[PDB]
């Protein structure tokens, strides 16, 4: 072929510097080789020559050999076997970083040739003497079990791990506690005089990774008593304030758990600090403190029932929470601190982001539902922001106020006049269904709704279906109420809906309108104008599967783990 | 206690006084080191603390913000004149790129817009 | 667990890459950072695999994981990764990393392994990674007046687009950019500063990723002092995840060199709640057409025999709808080159995907608030050159 | 007719950019790096012609290297994918067995070569023995 | 020169960008010194300072100095200083008018040469910077260069295409004289060469001068005639001259067919040649020979559908693009589903490409390549008229259950008009509509759902067969959402004609109540009223779903005006009055 070769370019250039026998430009010639390997450049046929380059005692040679066989080790596994026979020579040398680096780059050859290969240096390597080393050796046994090695030789590893959860550094029950955790998907023996009280004593001595995996697995842990579950959360408790973000989580994680119980008032109030200050964190963790709380504000409200203020929403935060801070705000609306949500969801409606003030204009309506007697309020905040004659405001407030206008009949209609002046302004196929709603019901009170309909009726095509079929129910809700006037409108839009419209939907609430009012306009009005009934989570069985997922990622989706 | 806003990167320089900022050193900060607004309920506080240890080097207490404990310089929108509470003494702070004063002049607008909206709650 | 980390960049280029156990790379590609219209959760699962990434300084840095790992420690575990990284190299770039590739391989074995994290305190690291890495007064405003003094404060930031596009009649995106401004009649009272923020959509013959300033602008937050009234603030062109506003389906069948069957198909690609206005589309004819036969259901159209083109003029078009035009050509008997299919619109969105996030304003002495100040967005798209190859 | 012919890595180094429209030196670096977000990506099952942006790719994977040249729609496709085969045979048997790092340290000579099959947005020369008839020539001289 | 090797692998071998830039402007520091410290450089000691400049150009860099110093390098007497002072000036293309008439200046001193190294050379540095600053002094001394005899062959290759080029940037200052009677007297050359620059120019002139040019028709015509029915110069593994048969052919495409019928007797029996060697074995298994004697059959191919002149052509360039859909390289099928799609449109080879109908289909399910898949899709859109309509639509839902994502889109479009199009009688149009929204419905318009359902309530006997395609098509779990409204209005207005009992139907239309939208929702609660007045038997078990509080209670107006009715319909004391108000609506207009 072409621009291959073996001969010079850049491959026989590389030759040349990697059998050069100073090292001072072997280790300048693999910097190449790896910097090569990234951009995407066959340098497959360099790999007998850099594995040359481990016959040496330079420890920086061999590392950067190594990561010439660690991409290598996963992406062509069946070329990373070619050096397995100086893997093992370097399961047995001293400075033993180069003990941890051979297990670490044989647990990534998915080959199953490496298995009597590894599985005699894996159990010198979990006996060494320097605990770095035993840090990557009990990860290479979740290593080995992910190769397809059901291996009850490897079972005879797990002997091995379980002894190392009674170790001296904690740097090792880091590790020993997480792959035992994650080979437990095919086990780990809680027994409860030595190993919870051998996994609290690492806990309080761990890295804040190695605090995050024993947690997650004390979240798999089922107490005898009522009694030890007052003497574990005990010892957990400590871990709600730690600089990281992580932690936490599986500290509430293990503790909404272990409130199977005094102790259950008392672990409230501590529950409830470090998932405020779970807030002052980096935008992505608050995205996951978020919708942490969002379970436990819906599992056990009385925890951050105090707490709305630090869930207001600044404007230099992403979107993801600020429609997060906004929903939970929502869910801790009461009676007391109404006045402090709604003095603030009108300072949000005041905003430029579209997407954001048209879901914190639809938040004091889920304010006027929930809270009921703040009604006059969330209705004096809606008034006030049409006002501000904002043409993405009024055309969502006009939609909020026909909510609030059906859960709250015939005592917020005064209004109506002050909504109507903003007619022109209505362009959105949501709102102008709302509008002709509010036309449509209380038309015995607007007194030219005949003619509010008409001027929506020249225009009755390129329109929405929503529009058109409201539409359709105001004016016959007009001629049942005003049988005298605008007769005239019923012959127009029935001849509108069936005669010229091709939608079925729309045609066929046609001619249900017409064989009604044709035959007997006494039962019409008790079918067309009954008295509708008033309007108005997460479902329980689903919330409490996530709350034994708190810090998860089944969490931040609302989702159970089968999704996945 | 809460925490209004906290910031790195803040610079004092000493006032030989109006305020005008060309008329201060503007050249070797007197001091430097991380800003801290502190919220004790009515009243705020701005914390000049050393950025590695946290040593607090010196204090105000705002109450008013258009009032005199903090004054924005008339030449720029980024520095500033406090006066610190030890005892009355005024230093100047600078800041250093126009978000962190802008920053800054909001973390103690929306306090006192939560102090004066607080007092409309008490007369409800 | 973290199943492995993938660094890219602004284009989606895969710089550094590791693997724990690709389809996951591409799927992270078009449906996170070439997202169109989608909100940007931090998090996302698509097609059974969870995507997490933390953006610094124009840098994706996907954890793309399957199982359910604990999103906390992934999120404190992308930003432990930067904190090392930038103790090694300082700010976090695309020049940076290209420089360092090999430093950063010896921390995503150090920092974790096998998808776990590790002791990744930066004084510890220092006795296992042998790599070191390798680094590299405004007097008096000008453009505003003192003692303006308004009766209400406002602020009518209107981001006006037009979008180019030239689509292969496949449906291949071929040509797309869209050059947009961004227009604010500032109606504030005082000396007030804005910090104007948005999403990160806009990059700070053949068209070029651009982005002009005011002189009044200041530089992820713009900030600045508005002049009075009407100022052309942010003048750009971006080429990247155009939200196109119309597809244009040109089926067109030849019949020897006697008739043209001409059906031309408009699918609207937004969301239905916005409403486009105005629609024109022209379709093109062979120079020596003798009489056309325009059967079109929705809107009017016309042969305009001065121009040779089927001018079809729809009033409005909602979103996700759809409309059909058919026009059997007569011709009068070289073959017919096919020049585009133009279209011309407006859409109440930007096309090239800008949002604005914040808009505060704060004035010193004379006080008063973002919440005094009545603010109007305004999103107007336009067609340009907006053509489909027939 | 022939837009440009670009030599590039999978990288996206280029070795040979020559330009045959008026482009400003902005615009060169965009379409450049438009070549090999395409190129680089799609494998050899997929077709030689790319529809690039008002004109077509044709392009050849040669072993690291990649020759796009970059041609109006309404021309053969076909036979300018062998007018690439045809420039790199003349490649090969000029720089003997020619490697990547040949069109770094000869950048100068490789224009030759261009301007010798491949003149004004056109193919000039067909002619594997008439190019280095002609080529070797031009190096005695 | 040796110096630039110690320069370039300085660069490439730095340990980052900015150690780049560092040696990058050290060495302009060194280059401006030298020149316009002015010690005087004797000769290739600038040639490899002006080298090094345009090896920085060439990294992207700005170079902004040098233009002057290379123009001292065209008049030099050696050709390896003219290299590359001719390419300097070609690639940093500059705007002094101070350098413009100095580089003019010694191209002129080039030109008048009689080296064709150097007028080779010249016409190098004209046909790449193009400029009319060049145009207007040379548009009139190029083509005397080009026609008068004495000029070497290897030289009207050059002044061919630097008339090419200068006409392609400056058409109004190259006018058609007495230039034009020898550059078609070109296709008489004893080089292959000089016809293939020549017929590149006379491809380009005669876009505009069509009938200046004529009398090149009898001059390719017999020059590709010796070309075809044959050069050991020119072949391209086998195959005799490909790219010069290729520009000879496309001259050819300029024009209509030849007046002189002894040509087309020529040009016809030529146009047999070429496709009965792509009949004939290979003579060699490489692929750059197939494509090659491919490149000159997909222009002999498109010369005949450019003529349109005779039948038995067209007919055997379908046939022979029916074995190039049946091919294992994928650039032989991509062309030859472009080469169909112009072919099935005129009137001469519009029956003939529709024997190739088995061929596509398996082209079509079988390729993975999406590009080369979608010209499948708009051939058999193009190759459809009523005596294979059925066959294809039918072919084209029987692919879309297994289609991608990507390809869904376009076949739900097309499938939507051919069934519109081209039915032939209304049960089977609303056979595929429904299976369309079976299949692919996400896609399917609500323009097309409406004429679905009008023909349904509009006709007698596919009342019957509606009701029991939408039944069976609503029982598998994930339907797609517009069969659920298309499906719940149809078994509402004739679901008395499978009754599978009326428990069933209800049950059924209940369980694709929940997950739904608020129009889907909407139009299912008119279903359920209708099931009052058919069923009489269900009525008990439909107001037990709407009394309930998902539905009187629900959060949007529509769904609750329409459950609060539907309601009291069947509640308030009245048989008459239901079987009135919902009796079998009338046809539509």
């Amino acid at each position: 072929k072409y621009f291959t070769t073996n001969k010079k370019g850049e491959i026989f250039e590389l030759k040349a510097e990697l059998n050069n026998e100073k090292k001072e430009k072997r280790k300048e010639a693999v910097k190449k080789v790896i910097a090569a390997m990234t951009v995407g450049k066959d340098v497959s046929s360099l790999f007998p020559d850099v594995v040359n380059c481990m016959q040496t005692d330079n420890l920086e040679l061999k590392k950067l050999v190594y990561l010439y066989l660690m991409n290598y080790a996963k992406s062509q596994p069946d070329m990373a076997i070619m050096a397995v026979n100086s893997f093992v020579k370097d399961c047995e040398d001293p400075n033993p970083l180069i003990r941890a680096l051979a297990v670490r780059t044989m647990g990534c050859i998915r080959v199953d040739k490496i298995t009597e290969y590894l599985c005699e240096p894996l159990r010198k390597c979990l006996k060494d003497e320097d605990p770095y080393v035993r840090k990557t050796a009990a990860v290479c046994v979740a290593k080995l079990h992910d190769i397809n090695a059901q291996m009850v030789e490897d079972q005879g590893f797990l002997d091995s791990l379980r002894d190392l959860i009674a170790d001296s550094n904690p740097m090792v029950v880091a590790n020993a506690v997480a792959a035992l955790s994650e080979i437990s998907e095919s086990n780990l023996l809680d027994l409860n005089p030595q190993n919870i009280n051998k996994l609290l004593t690492a806990l309080n001595e761990c890295t804040e990774w190695g605090q995050i995996f024993i947690l997650d697995c004390l979240s798999n842990y089922n107490p005898k008593d009522d009694r030890e579950a007052q003497s574990i959360c005990e010892r957990v408790t400590p871990r709600l304030s730690h600089a990281n973000s992580a932690v936490v989580l599986s500290a509430v994680k293990v503790l909404m758990k272990f409130l199977e119980l005094d102790y259950y008032n008392m672990l409230l109030k501590k529950l409830a600090p470090p998932l405020v200050t779970l807030l002052s964190g980096e935008p992505e963790v608050q995205y996951v403190a978020l919708r942490n709380i969002n379970l436990i504000v819906q599992k056990r409200p009385e925890i951050l029932k105090q707490e709305i203020k630090v869930f207001f929403v600044k404007y230099n935060d992403p979107i993801y929470v600020k429609l997060e801070k906004l929903d939970i705000m929502i869910r801790l609306a009461s009676q007391a601190n109404i006045a402090q949500v709604l003095a603030e969801l009108k300072e949000y409606a005041t905003e430029v982001d579209v997407d954001f003030v048209r879901k914190a204009v639809r938040a004091i309506g889920r304010c006027a539902i929930k809270v009921e007697q703040s009604a006059e309020r969330c209705v004096s905040t809606l008034l006030d922001l049409i006002q501000t004659k904002v043409n993405y405001v009024v055309q969502e407030a006009i939609v909020v106020i026909r909510d609030i206008f059906r859960k709250y009949p015939n005592k917020y209609e005064s209004i109506i006049a002050t909504l109507c002046e903003n007619l022109d302004s209505l362009d959105e196929p949501d709102a102008r269904a709302a509008m002709i709603w509010i036309v449509g019901e209380y038309a015995e009170r607007i007194d030219n709704a005949d003619e509010l309909l008409e001027s929506f009726l020249e225009g009755f095509h390129d329109e929405s279906t929503q529009v058109q079929l409201t539409l359709l129910t105001a004016i016959v809700k007009l001629f049942l109420k005003k049988p005298s006037e605008t007769q005239e409108l019923v012959q127009q839009v029935l001849s509108l809906a069936t005669q010229d419209s091709d939608n079925p939907d729309l045609r066929d609430r046609g001619y249900i309108y017409w064989r009604l009012l044709s035959t007997d306009p006494v039962t019409a009005k008790e079918v067309v104008l009954s008295e509708k009934p008033l309007i108005s989570l997460i479902e329980p069985t689903l919330l409490d599967e996530l709350i034994c997922h708190i810090g998860s990622l089944a969490s931040v989706y609302h989702k159970p783990p089968n999704a996945f | 206690e809460s925490v209004l806003c906290v910031k790195p990167e803040v610079h004092v320089y000493r006032i030989p006084p109006g305020y005008r900022a060309s008329e201060w050193q503007l050249d070797q900060p007197s001091w430097s080191g991380r800003l801290r607004i502190t919220a004790k309920g009515k009243v705020a506080y701005i914390k000049l603390e050393d950025r590695t240890s946290g040593e607090l080097f010196a204090q105000a207490p705002v109450d008013q913000f258009p009032g005199t404990a903090v004054e924005s310089v008339t030449d720029s929108s980024r520095y500033f004149v406090i006066r610190i509470e030890d005892r009355r003494a005024f230093i100047g702070l600078g800041f250093g790129d126009r978000g962190d004063a802008f920053d800054f002049n909001v973390a103690l607008q929306d306090h006192f817009k939560w102090v004066k909206q607080q007092c409309e709650f008490a007369k409800q | 667990m973290i199943g492995g980390l993938f660094i890219y960049n602004h284009k989606g280029e895969v710089l550094i890459s590791r693997v724990y156990r690709r389809n996951a790379v591409d799927a992270f590609r078009v449906n996170v950072i070439h997202a169109r219209q989608q909100v940007r959760s931090p998090v996302t699962n698509i097609a059974r695999t969870s995507f997490f990434h933390v953006k610094r300084s124009n840098i994706w840095l996907a954890a793309v994981t399957k199982q359910n790992v604990n999103a906390a420690m992934v999120f404190e575990f992308l930003y432990k990764m930067c904190d090392v990284m930038a103790a090694y190299f300082g700010k976090i770039s695309e020049e940076n990393i290209k420089n360092n590739f090999v430093l950063i391989y010896e921390l995503l074995d150090e920092i974790l392994d096998f998808g776990y994290p590790q002791n990744s305190e930066t004084g510890a690291l220092k006795t296992f990674i042998t790599q070191q890495g390798i680094k590299s007064v405004t007097g008096q405003i000008g453009w505003r007046r003192e003692g303006i003094k308004y009766r209400r404060n406002e602020l009518f930031l209107d981001v006006l687009e037009s979008v180019n596009l030239l689509m292969s009649p496949q449906g291949q995106v071929l040509s797309a950019h869209v050059s947009g401004r961004v227009v604010m009649k500032s109606y504030l009272s005082g000396m007030p500063e804005c910090k104007f923020g948005m999403n990160d959509k806009i990059v700070i013959s053949i068209a070029i990723d651009d982005c002009t300033f005011h002189q009044c602008v200041r530089l992820r937050s713009i900030s600045f002092i508005p002049p009075d009234g009407e100022f052309e603030l942010m003048r750009y062109r971006t080429t990247k995840d155009i939200i196109l506003p119309f597809r244009v389906i040109p089926l067109v069948r030849e019949v020897g060199r006697t008739k043209l069957k001409v059906k031309v198909v408009i699918k609207s690609n937004f969301k239905p709640s916005l409403l486009a206005q105005k629609i024109e589309v022209r379709i093109p004819t062979p120079l020596n057409t003798s009489g056309v036969q325009v059967i079109c259901m929705k809107g009017k159209a016309k042969y305009k025999a001065s121009e040779n083109a089927i001018v079809w003029k729809i009033k409005r078009m909602a979103g996700m709808k759809e409309s059909q035009i058919s026009a059997e050509i007569e011709l009068l008997p070289k073959k017919w080159a096919r020049p585009p299919i133009s279209m011309n619109f407006e859409v109440p969105f930007a096309p090239s995907g800008l949002k604005v996030r914040y808009l505060k304003v704060f004035e010193p002495k004379l006080n008063y608030s973002d919440h005094d100040v009545i603010k109007w967005v305004r999103y107007i798209g336009r067609s340009g050159i907006y053509e489909t190859r027939c | 007719m022939i837009r440009f012919i670009l030599i590039q890595n999978r990288a996206g180094k280029t070795r040979l950019a020559k330009w045959y429209m008026q482009f400003d030196d902005d615009e060169k670096q965009k379409l450049i790096e438009e070549v090999h977000a395409v190129v680089t990506v799609r494998d050899a099952k997929h077709t030689n012609f790319v529809e690039f942006r008002n004109f077509k790719i044709i392009y050849r994977r040669y072993a690291g290297l990649y020759f796009c040249i970059c041609v109006d729609v309404n021309d053969n496709n076909l036979a300018y994918l062998e007018a690439i085969h045809n420039f790199v045979e003349v490649l090969n048997e000029y720089f003997h067995n020619v490697c990547e790092l040949d069109l770094v340290f000869n950048f100068y000579k490789v224009y030759t070569v261009v301007d010798e099959m491949f003149l004004a947005g056109e193919i000039r020369e067909t002619s594997q023995t008439k190019v280095l008839k002609q080529l070797l020539m031009l190096q005695s001289l | 020169m040796r110096g630039l090797a110690v320069f370039i692998s300085d660069i490439r071998n730095c340990k980052s960008k900015e150690a780049e830039i560092k040696r990058i402007n050290k060495e302009l520091a060194n280059i401006r010194s030298k020149f316009k410290g002015d010690k005087a450089l004797d000769g290739y000691s600038k040639k490899k300072y002006v080298c090094k400049l345009l090896f920085i150009f060439l990294l992207g860099h700005d170079i902004d100095f040098g233009h002057m110093e290379a123009v001292n390098l065209l008049s030099s007497n050696r050709y390896t200083e003219k290299q590359i002072g001719y390419l300097f000036i070609s690639v940093l293309v500059n705007s002094n008018s101070e350098l413009i008439r100095l580089i003019n200046n010694a191209i002129k001193n080039d030109l008048a040469s009689r080296n064709p190294t150097f007028m080779g050379l010249a016409l190098h540095c004209i046909a790449n910077v193009g400029s009319r600053e060049m145009a207007e002094a040379f548009a009139g001394e190029i083509p005397k260069i080009l026609v008068a005899g004495d000029t070497m062959d290897s030289v009207k290759q050059s002044a061919a295409l630097c008339l090419l080029r200068l006409y392609r940037t400056s058409p109004d200052l190259v006018p058609m004289g007495d230039w034009t009677s020898r550059v078609v007297h070109l296709l008489n050359d004893q080089h292959l060469g000089v016809v293939t620059a020549a017929t590149s120019l006379i491809t380009t002139l005669a876009q505009k001068n069509p009938e200046e040019f004529k009398t090149s028709v009898s001059l390719a015509v017999s020059r590709l005639s010796r070309i075809v029915t044959s050069l050991q110069d020119y072949t391209y593994y086998f195959v005799p001259a490909p790219w010069l048969s290729v520009k000879l052919l496309r001259l050819l495409q300029c024009y209509p067919p030849p007046e002189d019928p002894a040509v087309r007797g020529r040009l016809t029996e030529c146009l047999e040649t070429i496709l009965n060697k792509a009949q004939e074995p290979p003579k060699s298994k490489k692929v750059q020979h197939s494509n090659a004697k491919n490149a000159v059959l997909f222009e002999a191919i498109s010369l005949i559908i450019h003529h349109d002149s005779e039948p038995n052509l067209l007919v055997r360039a379908c046939n022979q693009l029916g074995q190039f859909l049946q091919h294992r390289e994928t650039n032989l099928r991509y062309l030859a589903l472009e080469s169909m799609c112009t072919l099935a449109s005129s009137e001469f080879s519009h029956e003939a490409v529709k024997t190739h109908i088995e061929t596509v289909i398996n082209a079509l399910k079988t390729e993975r390549d999406v590009s080369v898949r979608q010209r499948a899709v708009d051939l058999l859109y193009a190759m459809c008229d009523r005596s294979n309509a059925q066959q294809i639509v039918a072919e084209m839902l029987s692919y879309l259950e297994t289609a991608d994502y990507s390809i869904r889109e376009e076949i739900v479009l097309k499938v939507a008009i051919l069934a519109e199009k081209y039915a032939v009688d209304y049960t089977w149009y609303v056979d595929t509509i429904l299976n369309l929204i079976r299949i692919a419905g996400d896609y399917v318009s609500e323009e097309v759902w409406y004429r679905v359902i009008q023909i349904v309530i509009n006709r007698d006997d596919v009342q019957g067969y509606a009701a029991k395609t939408v039944f069976e098509a609503l029982q598998a779990p994930a339907c797609h959402e517009n069969l659920v409204k298309v499906g719940g209005y149809i078994l509402g207005e004739f679901g008395n004609l499978i009754a599978s009992s009326p428990l069933i139907q209800f049950n059924l239309l209940h369980s694709k109540f929940h997950l739904c939208s608020v129009p889907t929702r909407a139009l299912l609660l008119s279903t359920y009223i209708k099931f009052v007045n058919l069923f009489p038997e269900v009525k008990a078990t439909i107001q037990d779903v709407l009394r309930s509080d998902s539905q009187l209670k629900n959060a949007d107006v529509e769904l609750q005006q329409r459950a609060v009715e539907y309601l009291r319909l069947s509640t308030v004391a009245s048989t008459d009055i239901l079987a009135t108000v919902l009796e079998e609506m009338p046809p539509f207009p």
